RNA sequence: UAACCGGAGAGGGAACCCACU
């Protein structure tokens, strides 16, 4: 019924009135390490192959 | 990416979001959306679950997405805000003796992202030229939007008698045309209540553009405030002491009105209520007495203060604390009450063993004369201490009930 | 071995009976702030069980002036179970009656 | 059934609206032929929802009555909500 | 300051500040309990207004240009113990493990080690980083090498080397790491108001007084009205006055020698508001605030509870064993709980499918074979 | 530990300051006489030296690790 | 359209600290003025610090750190250092940078204070603010030591300014002031009589605020500037007006290379 | 011989009793430190009441 | 660990550019100028200077975010005059008004010196 | 491959060689502890 | 690798006279962890010099 | 009428205590 999951992030929250209500601000660490899986295609292959 | 805090109790407890990067460690979240999550930036933690495939990628954007979450089918309310500041400025915004110059009002201009680049004629061209703040609110409202709403202080007469259309105190909030006519704008108008200004801007426009306005008021309102600013002090909880001799007296009058009563008890003058016994009809009257000294001299305080006050300033606009909080700052703390009752006998009858057996006073039972301002009797700050354990307990047991 | 062991783990009892023996006797000494270090030298506990509905144990009462801190407790589910010590407070050590 | 006897609603649900835009853009994603004369954008998701306001994406949905029967309802054959 | 004896005692998880301060305000009881010997916290110069607005609800913004004079920063110490034996032929042993001798080795650079198999003090270190290299021998040989906690990222203080009560060689390092105090840091006050840090700007951001008094910290005054700690307004006030007599603030609780009225007509004396307003100005366009700023000395603590020891992500690291679900805390990077209530807010949302990527995928993807006759695997 | 070399708010040196105001207490001086002694006008650098606990020398009364 | 012209009035001047008043300008000329008085201003202080030896109690990044609030006597090398992100050479040349040496020992059975008399300088004008103050005061504690305690460091000082960290922040406290009588009501007294007067107001013990006047701007800026002893405060506020009108300067080629570049 | 008795810091029959601060700083301990607990297996325990 | 190092303040990376110019399409002779590793001591005098032309209708500026270094300025003139003319007039003045101030600072001093 | 220790009690520098019983050659105290480094420590001074 | 494990100076560019250690290399550039702060950076190899 | 190099997902669990929202 519920149990551990991959590709998820856990920190401290603190204010930010700077920005709208559907962001969210995220350190770089953790940025950098949780991934996302793009299929590539022939719009996006050069910005993933420089990527 | 879709975002909880943790005891996650309705379906606005894990909204989309749009993921924006930020130099140093920490999640960062609008503060409106602080209240469905319930946040509180005392330590919390929350926690991010990244969708992986493309197509609940495009599930959580057009389901769970935060604005269109905004109002809830628990209570057909919205559920997020103006609060905690954005709230409080507007408050002070809004009214009728607002004035800006014209760079100040370029500046509040600079932070809408729904401006046309057109600046709008002032209210007052001459003199000099001079903007009011419900003419830059007026900017901020979305489309054409139409709402009536009333202030918390507005007075009960003044709709049936004259000058209802033509507030003297700057109540009765009119939104007419997408334009702010009159009214100064409170919890009752940008809070979480049915029929709020927000909730027509939900129901009449799209979510995109309330949103848009969610951001626009917490931007300009947060940067008008570094103009006006908003504090608090130890002069707030002041009084004139005009109000402290009335305070005292009213003190004094019921608590001798305490003792002819216990006077009229011992000597079995009196009779009881029918549906109660002798015990309970005394009790009664000694807590008629006491809650009605209690509110004398609240309602007192609350004539005292001034209009430069900063807890009026909070609890008028409705974003933090009560009326009966600045009556507790400054007047009187009140009773103690445990399980409803007074402070029990936890002595053989008595309650501390400084007082006298038998002794069912105002001083003896937890009743406290003295307020935060004034300090605490090492007694009454005992008791106030069993107070507070009451409320301290049932917020740890009522959890592992609720939550089952 | 039996009173380091009873010692070391905070089972009070004998090593057979862990699970019938009361913990949380003997915790490891809090090392964090002076102020923490004397807290955890002077601390009471209730041995009835934690996680049940009976508000009244956990009440502060009548009975802890002067000999108990009000203020102090931990705000979990150990309200008023857990209770420290007043300053001038002093706890008998017995003698004999004869 | 029958295109006579549709009992359904005519508007697309928030559910539909959902899972018809997630299965188009993964198509898009894996090299399928846009309908759409795009405009230089490159994200998919954007494609499929230009796709779905253009009402041109290919595909049906079954509802699944509760007795046991469906009804197939073209993209192009129900209302948009948004 | 925790103990004097400090740098003597080899403990795990120890934190000391660099510049303790006793308060300015002090009742007469903390003579007893020795606070002012070894006292946790910082006079910091407060203002209560709502400045830019990160530090709405319950945060706090900071000086910057404090922090880098010193301002709470402090430093954990965090010790390793390891001991070498266990079998008739399985002997530990310190070394450096060789890569042509001993079988299994992290990618981790070990040339930091010394021959004994341990690093001398002075050394910087980072997560993934040997700091014991110890050995068993393999019926060629296999590592037991303990590694530097990941994230931790230290500098090691002090390395000792002894002998248990087994005879055996026993080895226990100490690592100094210095935390200055960045945003997300959790700060409190005597007043029960805790708060963590939303935001440091410099001391030209920060507004200002008459003088160039810049306050430390700001707080947001939406904390005080439903909390009610007016004791944290008569500190303040107090610490004012104290600060400028000379005297330390007596706040023993039931003085009656002393109240607000005394308090502010002695702060009259010395130049300023009577309720410890004052005229702060803008820090950025240096108009001055309309209102009065109430401002002033309060004792603030820091709280053990960074951010840096509680941020932790995963994008599919280790396993569990028994069920192939992933690990769980932040040292094992483990993965966050999506429970029985997180699961129901999905149902309640209707998204079914991110519902399946959580439980199903994005945990335990799997596969079996099944006969189709009879429903139990083949 | 031991005294700050600035203050914190200010930013004025207070670490020349401490054995001086020392000095200062071991004498007719009060704090608030020996602090303008020293030339501390704002409250930011007096509660620098007045809240000062110097706890290095009770770090010195202990053996150091070499000799 | 125009600039407006501003006068100067000096009312003090001191080896601590310079007095005076500004007229006839902006109130964001005169905060950004006051602004770059703290963050941009360069100055030298010591940001690369080698430890050798340190057998005190004070670990090595507390002593570094209490190294880096030293202030040095930078009056006018500054002006004519680089950068060290910007000069050609390698790791540190005299033209980018100043070394400094401290090799202290403790033998006595007294405790040896070391201060920063105790640091050696490079070059002789670049030294802390031990220079000259005869017309008895200490020097800046660093650590004391114990018999047997020692310590051995070398350190180089480079050029910055405040914005980086706050070491290299030339002045103590900058105070500034304008309409001391509150005749434009930029702020709002609740009770005016409360309030003690400034020590820039003219007015009688009678009045407590000046009558408000709609016409008015604010004008006649009144600024104290405290240095910390590394800079004259005479010469913070030659150094801030250059650093602020150069910035302004490079400001204007770039923007001249975009429009030119754009048509 | 019956066993060995862990024992309590600065008690009457530790070897911290009716030590000067001297002293104790002579033994790397420190004069503020209390005591009331025990060493076991080099960690401090405390028998809460 | 996530501490932007000091230097990003005041620092232009590689490729970034110090000033950057865009016409602002919602009215005419408007235009926005966005300006990198800069704050508010600089867009402040800015708008200030601005705001003394009779010929310039609106001017602005804000910081998007206090974490990014970037600074935004809005200006929009009345037709024959442009907003670019209006900034480096702005520029070239406020040059002029702090060179005075620096000759008659120093003039002053030493005058104080004795005199 | 001297690995100098330094007795805790004596402060006495000594060589002990590989696997061998820590014991300090006089006074007999059994705990070491190792040096500072040889190698550099830079820092900034912030 | 040759680079990784050695002791580097970054002598170009903002982060010049920062020593640290070589974690990891390529030849276009390389990851350095500070021996000042608590943070692994990736500097391109022009600017580094061996050390010691 | 020439020129030497090469191996990689580790790693456990139970119990108790303290603490955070
Ligand atoms: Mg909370
Ligand atoms: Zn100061
Ligand atoms: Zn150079
Ligand atoms: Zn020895």
């Amino acid at each position: 019924m519920g149990k551990r999951v991959d590709f998820s992030a856990r920190t401290v929250i603190t204010p930010d009135p700077n920005l709208s209500i559907d962001q969210v601000g995220v350190p770089r660490s953790i940025a950098a390490n949780m991934t996302f899986a793009e299929i590539v295609t022939p719009f996006n292959i050069d910005r993933l192959q420089e990527l | 990416v879709i975002f909880n805090r943790q005891p996650t109790l309705h379906k606005m407890s894990m909204m989309g979001h749009r993921v924006r990067i930020l130099p140093w460690s920490t999640f960062r979240l609008n503060l409106s959306v602080t209240t469905p999550y319930n946040a509180d930036f005392d330590g919390d933690e929350m926690n991010l679950h990244l969708p992986q495939s493309l197509e609940t990628r495009a599930e959580i954007q057009e389901l769970a997405m935060v604005p269109r979450m905004i109002v809830t089918p628990q209570s057909n309310r919205p559920v997020m805000g103006i609060v905690q500041d954005t709230l409080t400025a507007v408050r002070k915004f809004t009214k009728r003796d607002v004035f800006l110059e014209r760079g100040e009002v370029m500046n509040l201009l600079m932070f809408l992202s729904t401006w046309d680049g057109k600046v709008p004629q002032p209210a007052i061209l001459k003199p000099r030229p001079l903007w009011t703040g419900k003419q830059i609110f007026s900017l901020i409202i979305p489309g054409h939007i139409n709402c009536i709403r009333t202030h918390s202080t507005h007075p009960d007469d003044e709709d049936s008698g004259p000058y209802k259309h033509i507030s003297p105190g700057d109540t009765k909030v009119v939104v007419e045309n997408g334009e702010l006519i009159m009214g100064i704008l409170c919890k009752k108008s940008l809070g979480t209540s049915a029929g709020s200004l927000v909730h027509i801007s939900y129901l009449e426009m799209g979510h995109d553009i309330t949103r848009l306005f969610y951001s626009n008021i917490q931007t300009v309102i947060n940067n008008w405030l570094l103009i006006e600013g908003h504090t608090i002090g130890i002069g707030d909880s002041i009084a004139d002491s005009k109000t402290y001799q009335d305070i005292q007296n009213t003190i004094k009058k019921a608590k001798q009105d305490v003792i002819e009563v216990i006077e009229k008890a011992h000597n079995n003058e009196l009779e009881p209520t029918p549906g109660n016994t002798l015990r309970q009809t005394f009790e009664n009257q000694v807590n008629r007495i006491l809650n009605d000294a209690r509110d004398k001299t609240g309602s007192s305080a609350q004539k005292s203060l001034s209009e430069y006050n900063n807890f009026k300033s909070m609890v008028v606009s409705g974003a933090k604390g009560s009326k009966i909080n600045i009556s507790q700052v400054i007047a009187v703390v009140g009773q103690q009450n445990v399980e409803g009752k007074r402070i029990p006998f936890g002595f053989k009858h008595r309650t501390l063993p400084h007082f006298i057996k038998d002794d069912y006073g105002p001083e003896s039972r937890g009743f406290v004369e003295n307020s935060y301002l004034a300090g605490l009797t090492p007694t009454e700050f005992f008791f106030h201490a069993m107070g507070g354990r009451e409320g301290l307990i049932d917020t740890a047991v009522k959890t592992a009930e609720t939550g089952y | 071995d039996g009173l380091k062991y009873s010692l070391a783990t905070g089972n009070w009892g004998d090593q057979k009976k862990a699970h019938q023996a009361r913990a949380g006797v003997s915790q490891v000494l809090n090392r964090l702030t002076f102020a923490s270090t004397l807290s955890h030298l002077r601390r009471l506990n209730s041995p009835i069980g934690r996680d049940g509905k009976l508000a009244k144990p956990r009440q502060l009462h009548n009975t802890l002036w002067g000999m108990v801190c009000p203020a102090e407790t931990p705000e979990g589910h150990a309200v008023g179970l857990v209770k420290n010590l007043a300053l001038m407070a002093y706890i008998s050590v017995g003698s004999q009656p004869s | 059934q029958a295109n006579q006897k549709r009992i359904t609603t005519p508007y697309m649900t928030k559910y539909e609206r959902a899972r018809v835009l997630g299965t188009r853009a993964l198509q898009i994603a894996m090299c399928a032929p846009v309908m759409v004369e795009l405009e230089g954008e490159t994200d998919p998701l954007l494609i499929a929802m230009k796709e779905l306001k253009a009402r041109k994406i290919p595909i049906i949905i079954r509802r699944y009555l509760p007795d046991g029967s469906y009804e197939d309802w073209g993209v192009d054959e129900l209302i948009i909500s948004d | 300051v925790y103990i004097t004896n400090f740098h003597v005692r080899m403990d795990t998880l120890a934190h000391v500040l660099y510049y303790p301060q006793k308060p300015l305000v002090t009742t007469r009881s903390m003579e007893y309990l020795r606070f002012r010997e070894l006292p946790a916290g910082i006079n910091s110069i407060v203002a209560i207004a709502s400045y830019t607005g990160y530090n709405q609800e319950d945060s706090v913004i900071m000086n910057r240009s404090a922090v880098d004079r010193g301002f709470f920063r402090s430093v954990f110490y965090r010790s390793y113990k390891e001991q070498e034996s266990k079998g008739f032929d399985q002997e530990e042993v310190f070394e450096k493990p060789t890569r042509e001798t001993c079988q299994g080795m992290r990618h981790a650079i070990y040339d930091k080690l010394d021959d004994d198999g341990l690093i001398a003090p002075g050394v910087r270190v980072s997560g993934d980083d040997v700091i014991i290299g110890k050995t068993v021998t393999l019926p060629t040989k296999r590592d037991c090498s303990t590694f530097l906690r990941t994230s931790e990222t230290g500098i090691v203080d002090q390395v000792m080397v002894t002998l248990n009560q087994e005879g055996y060689k026993f080895c226990k390092i100490r690592v100094r790491s210095v935390r200055i105090p960045q945003i997300g840091d959790k700060f409190a006050s005597r007043h029960g108001q805790k708060g963590t840090c939303g935001i440091q700007y410099r001391q030209e951001d920060m507004p200002f007084t008459c003088e160039g008094i810049t306050p430390d910290i700001i707080i947001n005054p939406h904390a005080i009205p439903s909390r009610m700690t007016i004791g944290h307004l008569i500190e303040c006030l107090q610490g004012k006055v104290s600060a400028n007599k000379g005297e330390i603030g007596d706040a023993t609780p039931f003085n009656d020698a002393v109240n607000v009225q005394k308090i502010s007509n002695l702060l009259s004396d010395y130049g300023y508001h009577l309720r410890g307003n004052e005229v702060l100005y803008n820090g950025f366009t240096g108009r001055k605030i309309t209102s009065q700023i109430f401002i002033g000395p309060t004792y603030y603590q820091r709280l053990k509870h960074m951010v840096d020891d509680k941020i932790h992500s995963r994008a599919r690291g280790p396993i569990q064993i028994l069920n192939r679900q992933p690990m769980e805390g932040r040292s094992r990077d483990g993965g966050l709980r999506f429970g029985e209530m997180e699961r129901d807010c999905q149902i309640a949302h209707g998204a079914a499918q991110f519902l399946r990527e959580r439980l199903f995928e994005a945990s335990d993807p799997y596969q079996v074979h099944v006969c189709n006759l009879c429903g139990i695997m083949a | 530990m031991i005294i700050p070399v600035r203050c914190f708010t200010c930013g004025k040196i207070v670490g020349n300051k401490w054995e001086a105001y020392l000095g200062l207490l071991q004498a007719e001086y009060t704090e608030g006489d020996a602090l303008d002694a020293l030339g501390l006008k704002r409250y930011c650098c007096r509660r620098m030296l007045l809240a000062h606990v110097d706890l290095i020398e009770k770090l010195l009364n202990y053996a150091p690790l070499e000799k | 359209p125009y600039a407006n012209q501003p006068t100067v009035r000096i009312t003090e001047l001191t080896d601590e600290n310079v007095k005076f008043i500004i007229e006839n300008t902006d109130l964001a000329v005169a905060n950004s003025i006051r602004r770059v008085f703290i963050a941009e201003v360069p100055i030298i202080a010591i940001d690369w610090v080698q430890i050798d030896a340190n057998s005190s109690v004070l670990h090595d990044e507390f002593i570094a750190h209490r190294l880096g609030l030293i202030p040095l006597t930078s009056d006018d090398i500054v002006d004519k250092l680089q950068y060290s992100r910007d000069c050609t050479c390698e790791e540190f040349c005299p033209e980018c940078s100043v070394e400094f040496t401290l090799d202290v020992r403790c033998n006595e059975d007294q405790t040896r204070h070391v201060t920063s008399r105790d640091l050696i300088s490079n070059s002789p004008r670049v030294i802390p603010v031990t220079s000259r103050n005869r017309d008895e005061q200490d020097d800046i504690l660093i650590v004391k030591l114990r018999k047997g305690q020692e310590l051995r460091l070398r350190a180089y000082a480079k050029k910055g300014f405040g914005k980086e960290h706050a070491k290299w922040n030339p002045t103590a406290g900058v105070a500034f002031e304008y309409d001391p009588d509150n005749a434009l009501r930029h702020t709002v007294y609740p009770k005016p009589e409360e309030w003690p007067k400034s020590e820039y107001s003219e007015l009688d013990e009678d009045e407590s605020q000046a009558p408000y006047d709609p016409n008015g701007k604010p004008e006649r800026f009144y600024y104290n500037v405290e240095s910390c002893g590394s800079l004259r405060p005479e010469t913070i506020v030659l150094s801030a007006l250059s650093g602020l009108k150069k910035k302004l300067s490079d400001l204007q080629t770039q923007l001249s290379h975009e429009i030119q570049s754009d048509v | 011989f019956i066993g060995k008795i862990p024992i309590m810091l600065r008690s009457t029959y530790c070897l911290l009793n009716g030590l000067t601060d001297r002293d104790l700083c002579e033994l790397n301990e420190c004069p503020l430190d209390p005591g009331g607990y025990f060493i076991i297996n080099g960690s401090e325990k405390v028998l809460i009441a | 660990m996530n501490a932007p190092p000091a230097f990003e303040s005041f620092l232009l990376f590689e490729g970034e550019k110090k000033i950057t110019i865009n016409k602002d399409t919602k009215v005419p002779n408007a235009c926005l100028f966005t300006i990198n590793k800069e704050d508010h001591t600089l867009g402040n005098i800015i708008k200030s200077q601005l705001l003394k032309d009779p010929q310039v209708l609106f001017a602005g500026y804000k910081v998007p975010h206090p974490l990014e270094h970037k600074i935004i300025i809005r200006v929009q003139t009345t037709p024959d005059y442009s907003p670019q003319e209006a900034f480096t007039n702005a520029i070239t003045d406020l040059i002029s008004e702090l060179s005075l101030l620096e000759e008659r600072f120093r003039v002053a001093i030493k005058d104080k010196q004795e005199g | 491959q001297p690995m100098i220790y330094i007795c805790g009690e004596c402060h006495t520098e000594n060589e002990i060689k590989s696997r061998d019983p820590i014991r300090c050659r006089e006074c007999g105290y059994r705990i070491m502890y190792k040096k500072r480094t040889k190698r550099l420590v830079v820092f900034d001074a912030r | 690798n040759e680079l990784i494990g050695q002791t580097v100076r970054i002598s170009q560019g903002p982060y010049k006279g920062y020593i640290g250690v070589v974690k990891d290399a390529t030849e276009s550039t390389a990851r350095v962890e500070l021996h000042s702060t608590c943070q692994t950076i990736s500097v391109d190899r022009q600017r580094l010099t061996t050390v010691g």
